[PDB]
């Protein structure tokens, strides 16, 4: 069988390997980002599977620099991994040419890390799809995406996970270019209320980053109080 | 310091003082000098404290990992050649250690000189350190194989005394030790203040 | 401080060395062999500076008789001699260089007795008779005014002798006595020891 | 089956069969318990002799002043994760004079852990981790896994029949921040009880406990020491 | 065929069932710790007459405090015994005291699942240890029995058999075992329950036997010691 | 050696005299001391010509390929910092005294100094090498805030003037470059053309 | 040519009891003519029955201790109990042995007790030579305070007096006094006193003031 | 560093009630030369840390590049854990400790000062790795012109208030100005409080020629 | 990766070693050499593989290669190994050379290469040198010698032998024309001759399909020649000549 490793294409052409890699991503509940006029926010429906685990564990979104945040779909473990390679990346950048990386390069950067684990028996590829987040006066908003086999694209809307579609059919209905961030956060919270499964999955926390000019430039995550806010409207939107 | 060993028909004699000094100062009057580094062997240290009291301890290791692999005692020409082949890969860094390496095994009486120039070479008659040269002379002219067990203690005893009094790097109490066929013994502990009383 | 001498005649390589192991002003052994057997026809005779000397010629003296054990026979004195320049040559410029300096002697079937001649630096060079050490200063011109190339061995033990007489008289070192050994068809033999 | 061999295998699924196989490790081992107050973190082990003449292997292992261990699945890989976990502790003190926080060492115990899942010839470790604490972010109880996530926990149970110890601490958590000490080492142990069958019991040969907290540097009782804890389990 | 590190459904590694399954093929050895003591007792298994009987030792002196036990495949067993020397030695090198018996399994019991083939130096373990070991001492805690498999796991024992027969000796063990036992009735004991286990008739020169306890070092039975224990069983 | 740069509203000013000397010995006259380091930057550079030489190509590669991965003119501070890392790093092996000046779209005119040891500051205005001694009364009395381009070229040829008549390790023609959005613009004033103070005669 | 070594000063003193270990130092941290502090006491605890006494290149002093107190834990962690005062004696003296050819800088002093109850006290050089003594003074006033202690403690050179066993007090009395004398000549010596008294009952602390100038 | 390049002078720190100031002069010379005049030799750690350098101002720069992306490092975790002063000092005497003990040292002397705790934090750390608390400091020069004058007026008032650490700090500043050949009258002032840490700057001291007229 | 991996370095069930079993298959279909020692002399003859018409000749062999001063070999089986082999024979003895200052005796010349034989067939996962050797020398120890090595590590001394194609049946027909003791250059050169007539049956046997060295001594010097064609053609003219008498 052709679909062992890494390193052997099927007769199509396909790296099976990789495109395994992706259903463990595809398997995964929803996170999507949203860029607007000021700035990226981030939301994650993250599934709680036992009552007796703190609020705030397992969290899918993380600060890869002052400046840029990551959020992430897939095995978990393997996620940890690239948001500390992302850090790296970004901190040696800046001992090198002493200035914070562009997100772009930092995409970049990172995403070729991605596909080095796609050619080779000897290792296998990463089970996560991720966004990078960032803004700063001179460059504006910015949102990337990387999958496993290590494409990066830059969107003004995007997302992972299962509910992938249903997520950016939803997104599609903003107008996001003229919008701020603090109108996106509860349109991110509606959204991520809208594709989850209550039948199937029954408990799920939001979970919102954002990165923009009210947040000067800094990727943090969404003050309770608004999260708790943006909740209630996403709710009373679904009745 | 002055230490001396000295193989005769009934073993071997071992003799040390106790100073240790830094430069001009005293340091210690109750230095142990001779290591036992098994019940039939044991070693003599003269030069670097630190360096005789380590490379000693080392080979007391190394000759009881010897002795449960091989399941018998090592001999004195083995232990005195571990020993030199440890501290030869040092030579030049400024290692100082004076040794005697004193036992009874399967060939009689042994005694070997070892130091951490490279030497190693088995003899009679020994003596180490900065006051050896004061504890020949008194050792030569008293010295034969067929001693007396008491004669022999005294001849160790008096030799190392005569040391510390011209030798301002050696004083103390003299320690004593006879390596017998057996196992060696501990024999006496004199401060050099007591023996001089005694020699007039 | 170490002398060691060689004299070959037609059919057997005399040699000898002091018995002497010094250390600053004394003696600290007086019946210290400085020769060391490399097969039953190789003698290496080895000084120079402590730990280097022993550790040098031992680790020849093994390899030599490694030879032996794994191919049935012997190394000829001329390789040996030449397998010991090897090793000491290649040491030079190395971490760890010996600071030796020697005779080999040695008695083959079918080339008949050599010596030859080694210093520290590793130049070899094969010799009727040869000596290492101060007391060679006093002693060469002895050698090359008495011998020759047919010296039976009673005369050589005598020119020996002389030798040894004359580091008595002139030399400052106490060298009082002396290791000797002949080597010929029939091996190695110790005989007595020269002492005064 | 062509998929569960190797760790760097992904199947078609999207699943590694060898880090679920790992986790079979910790299913399989003796249960243990962690659960904590606002003030103390403290964990529960029961113990599985060999023969009736065996000791009861240990569970808990002590990994710094402020932090012990509980273990379940493969013994080996526990001491030397738990031999990580003592050396990045005292790197922490050697180098900043003070405490590793307990989360950023169970960061590094997932970085640590996730290496060996991507790469041929490699295994996961066979054993999970729960973690007690104490730093300046008060007390702490973390889960680790062979998959090399981990959890942060109000309590939790692993080991065989943990599902009935968490079901217990499920039914009891909101009463555990306000537990003074002897309140919640008893719900320790209640919830460790529901894993046994019917017969048998707790006794000082089969239960270890650890605690630290405010007041307490992470301490180990066993034998005669976890009386005072299973009388009055009234 | 899979790797060496690779986990079967339920959690283990192939390799250390497999070498657990070896240990089934090594000869009977009994470790019994008492408050006086503890010993070890092993059968030989003496396959030939020709054989020299005291060439066989699957009891061996780690330190004068504690002794080892060994069945499985014995071969194996060299490099464990070496590292349990080496390190006992280095312990008194460093800390100038005598290691515990605890301290000592452990320490062995970490190469145990130290093999693979692709983390590791040029030609590092292939394969777990075949082997099973009993450590008997004494230290500062008193008397004390060890044992250890391929799995690195330890644990304290007060009696405890491995290898052919270890089912079987095990529950004569629960049986005869009592916490006030003296070390001459553990002996009688051990003795009494490798008679029972061994294919060949118990003798003088087909079993070994040692002990250590607290006034004296480790202690290999001669013939004529063992001789007289025989002569009651 | 002297070497100087100055900033404007809009650009820099870079100049140095062109003397390369062994021992005594001038081995060039008329040696180019402003190096470019990529479009709208260069350096300035004294100290060993093996040493500036050497590090100068090598930033010029790490710069370029920076600046194609990111599709953009690189900045001057990222060129400056990658003169600071290898003159920092290698400090015990080089002897490089470094001015770094150019123009970039987000931070205009910049000078910055990377003196020997391998710190690095930015300043209004920098000189370096062994004649910029002689100079720095000169130009602590006679540098005004605000000049123009026109202006920091009198300023600059005045000041290295200066410095090559009194070091004898410094002399030749004196090459200026300004940098502006615009581009780069290099000229040379030689013989008649270096400002000239009379010898002061009895 | 940098130096990696600087003298900082300290006197350290230990005296062994029959079931006591006092381990004393000043207080005062000195370089060139310079204090830098006059509070930094020379003395650490190691483990509730042994404390360590380190003076001569603080920066050493700094790192030694540091790397003690990491491996009495390791050796805790490993072995299951904590190291006794022997036993941290001879790993010290493989520590600084592993710095033969670039030392620690330090004069160690170690006072506490053994497995018996009764007072120890081990002395080191830089590089790890080492015994027991009954007492032993270390650092900068050593030569000042030795000689004192040899006349009073081991009663050297003295007849007809009755050689009693050391009192607590009078151990106190000493040590107080020596080191007193020992502010009066030595420069490096001052500011302040520092006592620790290891028993069975713990480690307590006692300071008395010295001369400033 | 074997050679220092260009070099900083003296570094002042004070404790009072509240707080730790510090003060250093803004400039980097170069054997004699006074070359650099307008450089801070202060460094914001974070928000309960400041560290001030004497010595090598590369080496100097090295290390808040260092000290720098470490604090960045750790915010990214986000979770409740900083450096305190304490830490911060701890880290810096090991790595200098470290590189002393590679023959390659970080040629600088600091002064950490820091709040955290209600505690006030200052802290020494030179070249080899020496280093230890006070309730004031200086180094360089001022170890022997201006720690005589901190050191009195503690022993008088061991416990100052911000304003009067002020007030003994430009004093002392001014005698370095007198007396120290590589100083400058041009300095900064860095304060840290519950409140976080201020740098002020740049200032100067007043100072006073009247004993130019009183020799004859 | 255990699955691509032929495991070329491992025990079958029968304690067999395929892969040099396989490479002894490779040297049998191999062109037939022999070696055979005589009291003044030592010879190898070797079947020519290279013998298409436009071949150029440009050395003055194809098998036979000169290893030292005093020693030869031939090779039978895979060509670019024998290459390597020999080469590495060359440097075994120029090693020794430099050290001792004397010639490679001849059985540890082969020994140190048949230890790197040995070496491939227990680890490094690699196909062993399908290549076996005949060794033809004189040295101080025992004069005039002959040894066979192959892919095993395997050697021995032999007075004749023969490798490659038809090995068997010259090996036989030595075995009973050889005269132990009494043989010389030109009897152990005529029973050459004899043998590859029989066992080269495909076809009749010509001097361009042939390749003669021999190894004498001569004034305390060895000489090793290889034959030139008129020699060759003039020692198949006196075997054929010699099976005219072969009846009266
Ligand atoms: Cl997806
Ligand atoms: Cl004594
Ligand atoms: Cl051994
Ligand atoms: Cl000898
Ligand atoms: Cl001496
Ligand atoms: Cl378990
Ligand atoms: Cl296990
Ligand atoms: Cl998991
Ligand atoms: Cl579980
Ligand atoms: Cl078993
Ligand atoms: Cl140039
Ligand atoms: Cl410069
Ligand atoms: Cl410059
Ligand atoms: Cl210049
Ligand atoms: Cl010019
Ligand atoms: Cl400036
Ligand atoms: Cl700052
Ligand atoms: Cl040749
Ligand atoms: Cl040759
Ligand atoms: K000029
Ligand atoms: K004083
Ligand atoms: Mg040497
Ligand atoms: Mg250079
Ligand atoms: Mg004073």
């Amino acid at each position: 069988g052709y679909d062992l490793s890494a390193s052997t294409f099927s007769p199509d052409g396909r790296v099976f390997q990789v495109e395994y890699a992706m259903k463990a991503v595809e398997n995964s509940s929803t996170a999507i980002g949203i860029r607007c006029k000021d700035g990226v926010v981030f939301g994650v429906e993250k599934l709680v599977l036992s009552k007796l685990y703190e609020e705030g564990s397992n969290k899918r979104l993380f600060n890869v620099d002052r400046h840029v945040g990551m959020a992430v779909a897939g095995l978990l473990a393997d996620a940890r991994s690239l948001a500390d390679i992302a850090r790296e990346e970004a901190s040696n950048f800046r001992s090198n040419f002493g200035y914070n990386i562009p997100l772009k390069h930092l995409a970049d950067r990172v995403a070729m890390y991605v596909h080095a684990y796609t050619l080779y028996s000897a290792v296998r590829p990463f089970g996560c799809s991720f966004m990078l987040g960032s803004y700063s006066v001179n460059d504006g908003a910015q949102l990337y995406m990387i999958d496993p086999s290590g494409v990066s694209y830059g969107y003004w809307g995007c997302a992972i996970g299962k509910a992938r579609q249903a997520a950016k059919t939803e997104i599609e209905k903003l107008q996001m270019k003229e919008m701020t961030c603090r109108d996106i956060v509860k349109e991110v919270a509606k959204i991520i209320y809208i594709v989850h499964d209550e039948v199937k999955d029954k408990a799920f926390e939001l979970e919102l980053s954002w990165v923009g000019e009210l947040t000067n430039g800094r990727h943090e995550i969404v003050p309770k109080d608004i999260r708790e806010e943006a909740e209630k409207y996403a709710k009373e939107s679904l009745k | 310091t002055t230490t001396l060993a000295f193989k005769f028909r009934h073993g071997v004699i071992v003799a040390a003082d106790s100073r240790a000094t830094a430069g001009a100062y005293i340091a210690s009057q109750t230095v142990k000098k001779v290591i036992e580094i098994n019940p039939y062997l044991l070693g003599t240290m003269a030069g670097g404290a630190a360096d005789c009291s380590f490379w000693e301890r080392l080979l007391a290791r190394q000759c009881r990992i010897y002795e449960l692999r091989n399941k018998e005692r090592i001999s004195v020409a083995a232990a005195s050649k571990l020993l030199a082949n440890m501290v030869y890969q040092y030579k030049g860094m400024g290692l100082s250690m004076g040794t005697m390496i004193c036992g009874w095994d399967k060939r009689g009486p042994g005694l070997y000189y070892v130091d951490s120039e490279g030497n190693r070479i088995s003899g009679a008659t020994f003596s180490v350190g900065s006051g050896s040269v004061y504890a020949y002379g008194v050792m030569d002219r008293g010295y034969s194989y067929d001693l007396e067990v008491e004669q022999a203690y005294d001849l160790a005893r008096r030799a190392i005394y005569q040391a510390t009094y011209r030798d301002a790097y050696s004083g103390g109490a003299v320690n004593l030790y006879h390596v017998r066929e057996d196992g060696w013994i501990r024999v006496s502990s004199d401060n050099v203040a007591d023996l001089h009383e005694k020699y007039s | 401080m170490e002398y060691l001498i060689g004299i070959q005649g037609p059919d057997y390589v005399l040699v000898a060395s002091d018995r002497v192991a010094a250390s600053n002003i004394v003696q600290m052994k007086d019946d210290h062999d400085k020769m060391f057997k490399m097969s039953e026809k190789i003698l290496l005779l080895c000084v120079g500076e402590a730990g280097d000397t022993v550790q040098f010629a031992e680790y020849i003296q093994k390899n030599v008789q490694l030879y032996k054990m794994r191919n049935g026979y012997e190394l000829s004195p001329t390789a040996a001699a030449n397998f010991t320049r090897r090793n000491l040559a290649d040491c030079l410029r190395s971490r760890t260089p010996y600071h030796v300096n020697l005779l080999l002697a040695g008695y083959d079937e079918h080339e008949g007795p050599a010596l030859y001649y080694m210093d520290y630096l590793a130049a070899l060079a094969k010799a009727p008779f040869a000596a290492h050490g101060y007391g060679a200063f006093l002693t060469l011109s002895i050698l090359d005014r008495y011998y020759t190339p047919t010296i039976s061995r009673e005369r050589a033990v005598e020119l020996l002798r002389k030798c040894l007489e004359e580091l008595q008289k002139r030399f400052i070192l106490n060298l009082p006595t002396f290791s000797v050994r002949i080597i010929d068809k029939n091996g190695i033999h110790d005989l007595d020891n020269i002492s005064f | 089956n062509q998929y569960d061999n190797d760790v760097t295998v992904w199947s078609p699924q999207g699943r590694i069969h060898q880090i679920e196989y790992a986790m079979e490790a910790v299913k399989q081992g003796s249960a243990t318990v962690g659960l904590k107050s606002k003030t103390h973190a403290v964990l529960v082990a029961l113990k599985r002799a060999q023969s009736e003449l065996a000791a009861h292997q240990k569970k808990i292992l002590h990994v710094d002043n402020h932090i012990g261990i509980s273990i379940a699945g493969l013994t080996a890989d526990a001491r030397l994760l738990c031999n990580f976990m003592r050396q990045e502790c005292l790197d922490s003190r050697f180098v900043f004079d003070r405490p590793l926080p307990v989360s950023r060492l169970v960061s590094l115990i997932g970085s640590k852990t996730q290496i060996p899942t991507q790469r041929y010839g490699r295994r996961p470790y066979g054993v999970g981790l729960l973690i007690a604490g104490y730093d300046d972010m008060g007390p702490h109880i973390f889960q680790t896994c062979p998959s090399a996530n981990y959890f942060d926990c109000r309590a939790m149970s692993i080991g065989a029949r943990s599902q009935s110890a968490r079901t217990y601490l499920e039914r009891h958590m909101s009463e555990f921040m306000e537990c003074n000490l002897n309140e919640l080492v008893k719900h320790g142990l209640r919830a460790l009880r529901e894993t046994l069958p019917a017969e048998q019991d707790l006794t000082t040969k089969n239960v270890s406990i650890g605690i630290v907290g405010k007041d307490l540097e992470f301490t180990i009782y066993d034998d005669d020491d976890v009386s005072p804890f299973l009388e009055g389990l009234e | 065929d899979r790797g060496v590190n690779t986990f079967s459904p339920e959690g283990r590694l192939f390799q250390v069932e497999y070498a657990i399954e070896a240990i089934k093929l090594g000869s009977t050895a009994i470790g019994i710790q008492t408050s006086e003591g503890v010993c070890l007792a092993v059968e030989k298994r003496i396959t030939s007459p020709l054989m020299e009987p005291s060439s066989i030792e699957k009891i061996v002196e780690i330190d004068a405090h504690i002794g080892c036990a060994m069945s499985g495949l014995i071969a194996d067993a060299k490099t464990l015994i070496d590292k349990a020397r080496v390190e006992t030695q280095n312990h008194w090198f460093t800390y100038n005291e005598t290691m515990t018996v605890e301290s000592v399994t452990q320490a062995v019991s970490n190469l145990a699942l130290q093999f693979g083939e692709e983390d590791a130096d040029p030609g590092a373990m292939s394969r777990p240890f075949g082997v099973a070991l009993l450590f008997g001492g004494v230290d500062e805690k008193g008397p004390q029995l060890f044992h250890m498999d391929p799995s690195g796991t330890f644990v304290q024992c007060d009696a405890r058999a491995i290898g052919s027969a270890s089912e079987g000796a095990q529950s004569s063990l629960q049986e005869v075992y009592h916490k006030s036992m003296t070390l001459k009735e553990a002996i009688k004991s051990s003795l009494i329950i490798l008679k029972q286990v061994m294919e060949e008739k118990l003798n003088a020169t087909n079993i070994e036997l040692a002990t250590v306890q607290p006034g004296q070092n480790f202690h290999m039975f001669t013939k004529e010691e063992l001789e007289e224990v025989i002569k009651d069983i | 050696t002297t070497i100087m740069a100055v900033q404007f509203d809009g650009g820099v000013v870079l100049g140095a005299d062109s003397r390369t000397t062994t021992g005594s010995y001038i081995a060039n006259r008329v040696t180019d001391k402003l190096t470019p380091i990529h479009d709208r930057i260069f350096c300035c550079r004294s100290g060993s010509a093996a040493d500036t030489q050497a590090v100068a190509d090598a930033v010029t590669y790490q710069l370029g390929f920076h600046s194609i991965e990111l599709n953009e003119p690189p900045l001057v501070h990222t060129a400056a910092s990658l003169f600071k890392e290898m003159c920092y790093r290698y400090r015990e092996d080089l002897m490089a005294g470094i001015i770094i000046a150019g123009w970039d779209p987000q931070e205009g005119g910049q000078v910055y100094s990377v003196p020997m040891g391998g710190m690095m500051v930015r300043q209004s205005f920098a000189i370096g090498g062994s004649g910029s001694s002689y100079i720095y009364g000169y130009v602590d009395a006679t540098y005004r805030e605000g000049m123009t381009k026109e202006e920091c070229l009198q300023f600059t040829a005045n000041a290295l003037a200066l410095a090559m008549e009194r070091d004898g390790s410094s002399g030749g023609v004196i090459r200026l470059a300004a940098i502006a959005e615009s581009g780069v613009e290099r000229q040379v004033l030689l013989g008649d053309q270096i400002p000239k103070f009379a010898v002061a005669t009895l | 040519r940098f130096s990696p070594y600087v003298f900082n000063g300290g006197t350290i003193l230990a005296i062994a009891g029959e079931d006591f270990a006092i381990v004393a130092s000043d207080t005062r941290l000195s370089e060139g003519f310079s204090i830098h502090t006059r509070d930094s006491p020379k003395c650490y605890k190691l483990t509730d029955k042994t404390v360590i006494g380190c003076s001569g290149f603080h920066g050493d002093c700094l790192t030694l201790t540091k790397i003690i107190e990491a491996r009495l834990k390791m050796y805790k962690h490993s072995n299951n109990k904590a190291m006794t005062t022997g036993a941290i004696a001879a790993m010290l003296s493989t520590i600084l042995y592993s710095r033969r050819f670039f030392p620690y800088y330090v004069y160690n002093i170690i006072g506490g007790l053994d497995e018996e109850g009764k007072g120890a006290v081990y002395s080191f050089d830089p590089v790890g030579s080492y015994q027991r003594d009954s007492f032993k003074a270390g650092g900068s006033a050593s030569a000042m305070l030795q000689p004192l202690l040899d006349n009073q403690v081991g009663f050297k050179n003295m007849q007809n007096v009755e050689h009693v066993p050391l009192s607590l007090d009078r151990a106190m009395r000493l040590v107080k006094d020596v080191f007193i004398s020992a502010a009066e000549r030595d420069v490096y010596t001052g500011d302040a006193l520092r006592i620790c008294i290891v028993t069975k009952e713990g480690i307590r602390e006692e300071t008395v003031s010295l001369r400033k100038d | 560093t074997q050679n220092p390049m260009v070099t900083g002078t003296s570094v002042l720190g004070v404790k009072f009630e509240g707080g730790v100031v510090i003060a250093a002069d803004m400039l980097g010379s170069y054997g004699s030369l006074a070359r650099f005049r307008n450089i801070s030799r202060i460094m914001r750690v974070n928000n309960s840390t400041m560290l001030g350098a004497s010595g090598d101002y590369a080496d100097f720069q090295y290390l808040k590049q260092v000290l720098g992306q470490m604090v960045i490092d750790e915010e990214l975790l986000g979770d409740g854990h900083s450096y305190s002063p304490r830490a911060i000092h701890s880290w810096l005497t090991r790595a200098m400790y470290s590189r002393r003990s590679k023959m390659n040292p970080l040629w600088n002397t600091m002064v950490i000062g820091g709040y955290a705790d209600g505690e006030s934090f200052l802290g020494y750390v030179d070249m080899l790795g020496v280093a230890y608390e006070a309730p004031s400091l200086a180094t360089g020069y001022g170890a022997y012109l201006a720690q005589p004058l901190l050191r009195e007026v503690l022993e008088k008032q061991p416990v100052l208030s911000q304003t009067e650490a002020r007030d003994l700090v430009e004093r002392c500043m001014r005698v370095l100005y007198y007396r120290d050949a590589r100083s400058y009258n041009r300095f900064q002032i860095a304060t840290v409080t519950e409140k976080g840490v201020e740098i002020e700057g740049p200032l100067s001291t007043e100072t006073n020629w009247d004993i130019a007229h009183m020799i004859s | 990766s255990r699955r691509y991996d032929s495991r070329t370095t491992i025990f079958s069930p029968e304690g067999r070693l395929y892969q040099v079993e396989y490479a002894m298959e490779a040297i049998g279909h191999a062109g037939t050499c022999l070696g055979i020692l005589a009291n003044d002399g030592v010879l190898l003859a070797a079947e020519r593989r290279n013998i298409h018409k436009l071949l150029d000749e440009v050395f003055f062999s194809e098998k036979i290669y000169k290893l030292n001063e005093d020693m030869a070999c031939s090779v039978a089986g895979i060509t670019s190994d024998a290459n390597v082999l020999t080469n590495e024979l060359r440097l075994i003895a120029q090693r020794y050379l430099l050290q001792y200052q004397e010639p490679i005796p001849c059985e540890q010349l082969v020994t140190a290469l048949c230890d790197i034989k040995q070496a491939y067939t227990q680890f490094g996962g690699k196909r062993p040198f399908g290549v076996s050797l005949l060794y033809i020398g004189w040295d101080k120890h025992y004069g005039f010698q002959l040894y066979q090595s192959d892919p095993s590590g395997n050697y021995g001394g032999w007075k004749a032998t023969c490798i490659g194609n038809n090995s068997a049946a010259a090996v036989s027909m030595l075995k009973q024309d050889y005269k132990e003791g009494e043989m010389t250059l030109k009897s152990a050169l005529a029973l050459a001759i004899k043998v590859l007539n029989k066992t080269m049956d495909v076809s009749k046997l010509s001097a361009e399909k042939v390749e003669i060295a021999t190894l004498t001594r001569e004034n305390g010097k060895t000489v090793i020649r290889v034959l030139k064609q008129k020699e060759v053609e003039q020692l198949i003219k006196k075997h054929e000549e010699e099976e005219a008498k072969a009846e009266r």
